[PDB]
């Protein structure tokens, strides 16, 4: 189990772009496969994107490849979340999450530690 | 002067080997052009894709599945190895595999 | 956009004309290079452009030793051998003249 | 054949600016056509053109990949689209005409030619 820490979130436009991080504690954040997920009102948590530890392999929600992209920059722990063209369906809490196993899933199921989440308002 | 490949496809036959001493998951990526007319022609093709590294390979030998739709970076790599094959070179932070995960 | 998408930027040789299936297009040779370590690579693709207007234009103004930008689908065509190349054809391709000095 | 450029003014550096040059007559579909420009006191000099089937184009060095030039003979109109400006790109931006449907680097090789624009770019 790792600390992750979600930031950026706010208040947005339509058609805005907005930059999310996830800082990871300590070590071992190099060996870790990384992934976003977010909740929407009247719905269940939902995969958004994941990223392998090397990290070649990125996973993407087929609604969201084209707008999404993350990645990472292990010099600061840190993964992130461009999101482009933004609308209000894309309002709700986005968390990330780690798995230890250095591959990201699109399942809950497979990730050891979760951050707390960050809000993303897009007032429409 | 640069060399950039960009494609969206089905995958089939993967299969981990080497080649010179190199790790290597290599698989067949099948893309498929509608064409763009106002008849109903429609172009298919084949193109062999090959992940280095000893992570990036085995990443991709564990997640990516027969039938899986991805998204390749990579860079169009001619092999004489007159006779060329064409290949497609991916490894970070270059190329990379996206997984296109539907319904 | 697009399904299938390849941009090189190079030199050009080997211009020539002719017919494939009686479709008109003019072809040449693009070579890319990339570049205790060093990694200096070579690759001479080869370029179809497809089009009764476009393969004239191309024919009359590329010329040997231009540098191209180019933009297309890659195909494999055989006949027992299968031939690798790059097909340029609007409104999807392009080949993109750059003038230097 | 007429030909007028529409689109100049003044804007910020580090902005993007489209410009636009419609062409009178039904012969357009037939024009190679360019962009050329000139800062006070220089020499015109070449930018970009467009073939008449729109499948080549030709670049200045320097000034490619921040500008692209395209085509939409249903308006009977050729666009250039600026990406990110410099106080450099400040000149009077003229619009050209190939009635042999080539588009050239050559100024001198282009039959018809537009009034020209002005774009003014700030700092400096």
């Amino acid at each position: 189990q790792v600390q992750l820490q979600e930031s950026g979130g706010g208040l947005v436009q339509a058609g805005d772009s907005l930059r999310l991080s996830c800082v990871a504690s300590g070590r071992a954040f190099s060996s870790y496969g990384m992934g976003w997920f977010r909740q929407a009102p009247g719905k269940e948590r939902a995969f958004v994107a994941a990223i392998s530890r090397s990290g070649g392999l990125t996973q993407y929600a087929e609604s969201l490849k084209g707008r999404f992209a993350i990645s990472r920059d292990n010099a600061k722990n840190t993964v992130y979340l461009q999101m482009g063209s933004l609308k209000p369906e894309d309002t709700a809490v986005y968390y990330c999450a780690g798995d230890l196993y250095g591959l990201g899933s699109h399942m809950e199921n497979e990730y050891d530690s979760w951050g707390q989440g960050t809000q993303v308002t897009v007032s429409s | 002067s640069v060399n950039s490949v960009t494609l969206v496809g089905v995958v089939h036959d993967i299969q981990s080997g080497f080649v010179y001493e190199d790790a290597v998951t290599q698989f067949t990526l099948t893309t498929t052009s509608i064409d763009t007319t106002h008849e109903v022609v429609v172009e298919k093709d084949h193109h062999t894709i090959r992940c280095f590294g000893e992570l990036f390979s085995a990443e991709v030998k564990q997640k990516v599945k027969e039938g899986n739709v991805v998204c390749v970076n990579g860079r169009l790599r001619l092999s004489p190895q007159h006779f060329y094959f064409p290949y497609i070179q991916v490894q970070p932070p270059h190329g990379q595999v996206a997984v296109i995960h539907g319904d």
